[PDB]
């Protein structure tokens, strides 16, 4: 009814999304956690390997707080794109893809105290630098390392939502 | 033969640095590490460097020790600063790929003699 | 942070992109840094190669000069689009 729509036109009023939240006065905090849906093919040849993954995000922007009977809020990606986001990227990553099919594999939800939880659905071919000496008696350690591109350690800090081994969960059949 | 050589003082009152340099192999493209052992056999993880410059603190000594990595000179270095009397130990350098670790010793192939810290109050 | 928000929308607002600092005045003196993220693949038969790398540019512009925030605003990306950069 007419009260989803005010609370969605009047969150925007006065966001500047160009500013992260406590901008001067907090470190951004982002509890970050993976949900690996399939580990790709490893190439040897390219020192590559693939990797599909729900990655999802969470943070706390007072700016978006708000208050009705519904305590959640669900984001069109038309507005979750005029907000402000962590600027998280793969720092091994070659190419990665964000995944649109049928519609942008994302999703942003809002908390009436104004905590955001940012899910997106991602393909990512990352480095894997590999010691072929006892090859092909040889074992690896893939790496795949993430973080903010733009804010430093004291602008913008991750965590791992849970304990750091709980918090990378890969399926059984992935 | 591979070699872990290491360099710094031994007492103090402190500040201090501990250096480590390889010879025998190039570990550009291995993980460098600081290890720690007390005594009554415990051997403790302290930092490691990456070959991306991404450096992993153990959280007894986060934010006191620094490690650092000259890949030119293949060598990687750990200064120590708000040493106290407990930190009076042996410091091993390490270097491997870190296979089922990055925090275990069993992950790490080769080691080096070992320098002794002592510090007095 | 709301003085934040009235510096930046201040520095922004009456800005054209298309004139370069010091537009009649001396040149632009840009700085450029890269980091070498990775050299991927050397190809002998394409005469090419990979390279991943973090490409920096520095350069003076007085018409975005602020006071009062002793801070280094780092900004949403997206504001690239709005201030001039080099065309390298
Ligand atoms: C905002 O950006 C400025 C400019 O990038 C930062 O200032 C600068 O601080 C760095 C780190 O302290 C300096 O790097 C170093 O140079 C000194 C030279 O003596 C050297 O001793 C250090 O070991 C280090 O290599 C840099 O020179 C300096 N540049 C200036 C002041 O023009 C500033 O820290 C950033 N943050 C804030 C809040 O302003």
């Amino acid at each position: 009814t007419t009260v989803f729509t005010r609370i969605l036109d009047r969150l925007l009023d006065g966001y500047d999304n160009r500013l992260r939240p406590g901008l001067g006065e907090r470190v951004t905090e982002v509890k970050t956690d993976i949900f690996v849906t399939s580990f790709g093919p490893v190439s040897d040849h390219d020192m590559e390997y693939t990797i599909d993954v729900f990655f999802r995000q969470s943070w706390k922007d007072e700016r978006l707080k708000f208050k009705g009977p519904m305590t959640v809020l669900r984001l069109n990606n038309l507005m979750a794109s005029k907000i402000w986001t962590p600027d998280t990227f793969f720092h091994n990553g070659k190419k990665s893809v964000a995944h649109n099919m049928t519609m942008p594999n994302k999703l942003l939800r809002i908390t009436e105290d104004g905590t955001l939880l940012y899910t997106m659905r991602l393909t990512v071919r990352a480095e894997c630098p590999m010691h072929l000496e006892d090859f092909p008696m040889d074992a690896h350690a893939c790496p795949l390392k993430f973080g903010s591109y733009a804010y430093t350690r004291a602008e913008v800090v991750y965590e791992w939502t849970r304990e750091p081994a709980r918090s990378v969960v890969v399926a059984e059949d992935g | 033969q591979v070699q872990l050589q290491e360099s710094g003082g031994g007492l103090v009152q402190g500040s201090l640095r501990v250096s480590c340099a390889a010879s025998g192999r190039t570990f550009t493209t291995y993980i460098m590490a600081w290890f720690r052992q007390a005594p009554g056999k415990e051997r403790e993880f302290l930092a490691a460097m990456d070959q991306g410059r991404i450096q992993y603190y153990g959280d007894s000594v986060r934010g006191r020790f620094t490690i650092s990595r000259d890949y030119a000179k293949n060598s990687v270095d750990l200064q120590l600063d708000g040493l106290r009397p407990e930190d009076t130990a042996v410091y091993y350098c390490a270097a491997g790929a870190g296979f089922w670790g990055l925090r275990t010793a069993s992950s790490y192939h080769y080691w080096g003699q070992g320098t002794q810290v002592t510090v007095s109050s | 942070m709301s003085f934040v928000k009235e510096t930046v929308d201040k520095l922004l607002k009456g800005y054209d992109i298309r004139l370069r600092p010091d537009f009649g005045g001396p040149p632009v003196c840009v700085g450029m840094n890269i980091d070498i993220a990775s050299i991927d693949m050397v190809s002998e038969v394409n005469m090419d190669y990979t390279l991943t790398m973090y490409f920096q540019q520095y350069w003076r512009d007085k018409r975005l000069a602020y006071s009062g925030i002793p801070l280094n605003l780092t900004l949403d990306n997206r504001v690239a689009d709005q201030l001039w950069v080099p065309d390298t």
